[PDB]
């Protein structure tokens, strides 16, 4: 618990950087988890965790392992079925609570954070055939996200094989038209190397921050598509005070978050 | 914390030509005081789904505060079979009303909770909750908390032939229901059974939880598994001991029936009912008034009798 | 306890005897609830009693005046939301799991068991209004019922004022030109005076039974329509025993059988 | 059963000249609705072991219905520091009064129950509680529910040089206590700490028990492991809800400081003394006109917060 | 919380400075509480409070009122039978387990620690009667005590009227002498102005400390002997950390540290 | 469950017919158990059972084995300590409750009930070792008894090997100067050719009753010393309903009970 | 905390020549993992009384690893009548043994508890048990820890011409038990009666606690009305689930009648005796090896029904 953070620490630092209080975070293992116990620890006290599987308002002890745990199921508020669940997330929209963030991962993203998890290469004869969808296209109809994603060249396409999860389609107007909600979209993507931003008005990907261990050609030469690197700034190194906190409070048995 | 007094609970989220929906089912757990506070405060136009109602929902008609009322069953089951002001003011052409069955009420508010975009079910045909329109469509283009079209016939997809009818799903405003426990932060707990209560906390726009008791986030968070909505759900917690009465909670009280019949009698004729409404509502400033006026031993000898689950005199036993 | 039973004592122990071990008796409060009871406790000790609040499979101890009755919830096997109930009757039926049988009421009655129990007169503008469908509309569209009316002329007539729940409609095939499942429909009809039932092959309802203090006739000085008095049999007294039962055990505080 | 009512329950097994034993410890499940019954009564000559006493042995003094005390401590710990008539009545040379100490007291009631033909003990030698006696043998000797010794020393058979100090184990004619749950026959349930009421109850010749609820004798018996006293143990059962206010109940209510203070500066003086006991105990007619008095939201205030114990207001919370 | 700490706060603060980690602790209400208290919480996080009533190892969240205080009650590791307090204390000497220390207090004190707690002048005709022993005779039979006094003159004298609480007696071998364990006894006695001991050799106290308000001179115009003040040193001042403490958690209502 | 009933059941119903309405029963296991099982049910229903590891007030479903088994535990009224059981059994006398009974067994008995369950021979160096006293000492010192015996010539002795359970010691007189309590002793030996009886005003022990299967003869032919047999009636056999009770409801699993 | 390993803990706080008291009554609560490894240690020359004894001082007896032993009743109740190595011992001459009634030797650990100097009873005279010593004056005056009377005829002080039996209070060294919960800082949990469990964790001087699963200090807190001994007295916690196993455990499981059947016959004679305890005891290296070798199906099937609190087969219901 020093000052020697790993690639994933500094991930998660990040996205628990971006959890405002108060606002209510759905998410599921892995990263995104470990980023929520941080910022409901120490960034937004307040903020509240559901998962999925209809787990509300959650307070690990010991981090998940999936997301219908007894980790997260005996440490909430409310355990909901499922179908409440979903039904939360659209009543949100049409509440217009403005309040709740979403966590989704996936395989490839393209220029308009559209995100493929189900399968690489043709869906009815697939090179890699992965879980599917699960709660994913639920999240990114009704949700604005923030997408987990690894920086490879070959993750980064124009196109991708396969949509189990909406971006902003094409670029303004493309959701709306597919009948989708129009104001709630991917935010921020969050790999390896940084956070990319979509342009307010194109909807287009662009570099916003890159991490002390990269810069914006790291960035540039990983991405299947071209960026505007030329806006980015370099994000701070993760404060020691979190780093010891992760690893003694958060994730001791790293689970998660393997030190060096 | 969102632990609030009624007065200021109600003012801050109960507005006039508001699409409200109170929890509870005839003479069990319903959020009467709430109601009183509602009234005292003049809150009019009110539209909504009456569920399976009793005196709460007779009480805002007869006080004539419903702009447009959606029936299904209205009574003190047991008492008056028929909310009298309710049909009173409806016969006399006071109240404007709509009918589905008590099955496509239920089934409205929840999917409403679910948020489906609409409700189709094969109940309701082949009579006259589909040949007869309480609201015509001229009425409901002037009713602005009520859909144009009372419902609509449409195929099924999937088994050419056969049409279902598609309900309207409905976008309530405001929800108020009496729970027995709450805690500072939202997270409520209904012993017994929800009805619709948990459906339309998470489906209405705001929601107002009345209780019988508040206990701290950390004590309520101990089991889980005793919580029915989580805080994210309600915008108000107010502690209101026996704020059901004379509707019966369960594992607390039992109905209060010399009240029920009182109200019966009295709620046969508007001049009777306006004088128990100043007497009970209007001339007492609130809950506490309420419950000192009933009385000590009143509200104790209603007590739930561990064993049976509602109130017997076991002096007797 | 003893010889003299009264009208209403004649209609629950009827009730009771149409009850059968092994099926599903959906009830509410009244002369029905008597009916379960009595047949739960002495004729059929293994049907299930389900209520339209959501509870299943009661056994109350001292009879509960409302549907939703602490009376009925803190004595049943399970307490299900109020739409798990609706699904419940649709389920069985669509199961085919043919055990069902449900009780209704009404206002008014026609020829085919159609019955009102929403308004008498003009319906947007009543004489007289009454509570509305309840949830008798669905009983009516899935499951096999007994209807409980009074033996008035002008309750049975030839076209009631409202149709709530749905019977036989008009005849033979009515049921589904309207649109509700086929196989099911109106079964008895049991009165102050004596037990109706519906012809196979016309569906219109026939005399089956008369209690030991009505007659054929009588029968018929109060049905506001052609009645076939042809077939009528007349049932015999309530057994002591069982009286004896309903006022000591079953309503010893005349909440419905208000005894002599 | 053996359910009735406070008065008949008091009149039937207390009698004057008594040796009677109360249960409950300073402000905490005191049987005060049973004290004032037997103050209505004009029950007097009582002698009893104290106990760690508070306003219920105060009132029977200062009503001067107290023949002979055996003292150890008396207060409403908190509030009045030393019952006020109880050292007015000493003092002034009107109450016949004896000293040991709280754990000689506590063992001796217990030996009782535990049928031991005397307790010896290795406390109180080399203190005054040895040296003088309250009550002198010839006053002793006229006095039938006290021993004629206050106590002997006795060489220990096992260690001879030691000697221990012998005390009279206490034979005590009726038993008063009040619980949380007791059923129709008997069968008592003590929520918390049990003090010396079983201890009482089974030594007691005749032992009465108000409490709070009745449930049934198949209800008690579902967890045996809940309960505290067969009922061949119990005499009497009386429901009276609240019957312990002011002091705390645990599990129920907590302890109405407001009343504890006026009795502290009420019983200052026997002028205000007489008077307070006139209002509350000889002008009213029984346990509900105690209760109503009160007032409802009186004694729903003093209500116990699940996870605290003890009630605060957590619409402050 | 500030510079302006009261007698009482000097008093509470010194008795928690006696508490050692590991010991039980037998308490009262009042001032020792307070003492207790602030150890546990600040001093000796895992010394064991236990009271009179049978209330074992006791944490209490408001300040109990009483030693059947639901606030004792409701938060301790076990509820025992009054007696059961008894038979441990004296088991706890049989044993020679040696941590148990109590605390006590009375009317009047004389030189070798003899406390009264009963009554002022003839004992069957008392100037001024008290409550009597309570457990305190108990107490003193069995444990190390540390002795609560007011420092005035008339309760400081050389032969009290009358003895709850045994000390020393009257030096070396009395307790032993008039049958109490002789490995026991006084120990401290904390006051208003000081701490006083008692001689290893002649078992009479003497003055080991006093408090920054006090002076060596003062105990002596207000006590009622003659007291060896040779040997005295000033304490300190108590910290703010434990005044705001004090003040703001373990006594906020001022039940007994009234604050200015 | 007829009418070839077992010498034990004959045994167990004779026990149970001497249990008055509620009266306290000190019961074990074996025996009079069953008996008590059989008078609870039927004879005297609120009658009360208690047994020496301090479970009062016991309904037993199963048979218990022992008188500590979850057998009773379970299902029983109050959970008391032992100690408070040796309590009750005294102050019942002190209290003169007049209402207890108790069952007492044995190896060896005398003309004045005295008997022994310690061991045959010398105490020191015995023929035969037994448990030893276990509760029978306090139940014979304070209880009116009931004693179960074998009815061998061996068991009936002028003079046994040891008193572990005291009865009317040497006749009228005898139990008072042995300082033992004089108006609670020996009511009824039972044993399994009939019951026997101890003079009000000479303590020794007379026939009382024989079996049908057994005679007087019988019985003096089996007994150490002389009997007064002439004052005999013959018991008759157990009510058919009551051993079809006993078979069926009480001790299907033949623990105690063993069908032929 | 006070959690240490089953072999760490008896080799710490037991050692030969230990005056020792276990708890548990017959086949209910034994502490038997733990009787397991006092003989697996070669721990010896013990004293003790043995209370409602079972299979447990069977075991040590035959083992001989009893140097005096203080009886009452020996029996694996219901399956063995009269223990078997117990009444061979003895019969051989092989035992040093006195006998007291039950009722004194729970109230003999109950004194001790209670810090009585000596215990005065009522009990025991004008029988053999105080016109026979077990163990002689001659032989008790060369014993280490044991009194050199078994008794003594004492006047009760207050009641001339009237005497009372005096009996030593015991000096226990090591108290152990079996409980269903404990916390690492040794608060203890027993469900159900607790015999003589909690006396003796109280007198003894070293307490030993083997329970069926540990829980944090925090959570056993949450309801101090559960717990049964405070973590003062208690020095090792050592989880040992079905640690009483061939006995019932309340709540948790119920006797094993077939294993108490084996032992029943295996105990008629000391080779097979040997034979069954070198399998058994002596051949397994912990208690884990224990479980396993009675296998997962076997223990599950002991498992108490709820409702019934012992342990029927209900796929046969
Ligand atoms: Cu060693």
């Amino acid at each position: 618990d020093y000052t020697n953070y790993t690639n994933k620490e500094m991930q998660a630092v990040t996205i628990a950087k971006q959890i405002k209080n108060g606002q209510v975070v759905t998410v599921g293992t892995g990263l995104p988890l470990i980023g929520a116990s941080v910022a409901k620890r120490v960034y937004a006290p307040d903020c509240h965790i559901i998962v999925e599987s209809g787990l509300m308002d959650c307070s690990p002890v010991e981090v998940p392992r999936s997301v219908g745990d007894l980790r997260f199921m005996a440490h909430c508020g409310c355990i909901w079925p499922n179908v409440r669940f979903v039904g939360f997330e659209i009543n949100e929209y049409l509440h217009k609570a403005n309040r709740l963030i979403a966590f989704i991962g996936g395989a490839q993203i393209d220029p308009y954070g559209n995100v493929n998890s189900t399968s690489i290469g043709d869906y009815h004869h697939p090179k890699t055939r992965f879980t599917g969808s699960g709660g994913a296209n639920g999240i990114a109809t009704y949700s604005n996200t923030i997408i987990m994603m690894q920086h490879e060249k070959r993750r980064f396409m124009n196109k991708i094989d396969y949509v189990t999860s909406p971006g902003w389609i094409d670029g303004p107007g493309g959701r709306e038209r597919l009948g989708l909600p129009g104001d709630v979209g991917p935010q921020l993507v969050v790999t390896d190397k940084g956070i990319l931003k979509f342009d307010e008005k194109t909807k287009r990907m662009y570099l916003a921050a890159y991490y002390p261990t990269s810069s914006p050609e790291d960035v540039l030469e990983n991405t299947g598509f071209d960026l505007d690197v030329s806006k980015a700034v370099e994000l701070e190194a993760p404060d020691p005070a979190v780093i010891k906190l992760i690893r003694e409070e958060i994730d001791p048995g790293q689970a998660f978050i393997q030190v060096p | 914390s969102k632990v609030m007094t009624l007065k200021d609970a109600i003012a801050k989220y109960v507005h006039s030509g508001d699409h409200i929906a109170l929890g509870g089912f005839t003479t069990d757990r319903k959020p009467y005081a709430a109601v009183f506070e509602i009234l005292r405060q003049g809150i009019t136009d009110l539209t909504g789904l009456g569920g399976a109602a009793g005196g709460d929902w007779d009480m805002l008609i007869g006080n004539g505060r419903v702009k447009a009322y959606i029936n299904c069953y209205t009574a003190n089951s047991g008492v008056t079979n028929v909310s009298r002001r309710f049909r009173k003011w409806f016969e006399a052409g006071k109240l404007t009303m709509e009918d589905y069955s008590q099955d496509v009420i239920y089934m409205m508010w929840h999917a409403a909770a679910l948020g489906l975009p609409f409700l189709p079910v094969t109940l309701m045909q082949g009579s006259g909750l589909t040949d007869e329109w309480g609201i015509s469509k001229e009425v409901r283009k002037t009713l602005d908390k009520v859909p144009d079209d009372k419902f609509k016939y449409i195929d099924n997809p999937f088994k050419p032939g056969e049409k279902v009818v598609a309900v309207p799903v409905p976008q309530v405003d405001v929800a108020i229901i009496h729970a027995q426990q709450a805690s500072p932060d939202g997270t409520v707990r209904i012993w017994g059974g929800k009805f619709q209560d948990v459906d339309i906390a998470e489906a209405a726009k705001y929601t107002i939880v009345t209780c019988e008791e508040i206990i701290s986030d950390e004590e309520i968070r101990r089991d889980p598994t005793k919580n029915d909505i989580p805080g994210m759900c309600v915008d108000a917690v107010v502690l209101a001991p026996y704020g059901a009465h004379p509707s019966q909670c369960y594992g607390l009280y039992d109905y209060d029936n010399p009240f029920l019949k009182v109200y019966d009698k009295v709620s046969k004729t508007q001049e009777d009912f306006d004088a128990f409404c100043k007497e009970w509502v209007f001339d007492l400033k609130d809950h506490d008034e309420y419950l000192n006026k009933l009385g000590a031993t009143r509200l104790i000898n209603l007590k739930v009798v561990p064993g049976l689950g509602y109130h017997i005199d076991m002096t007797k036993e």
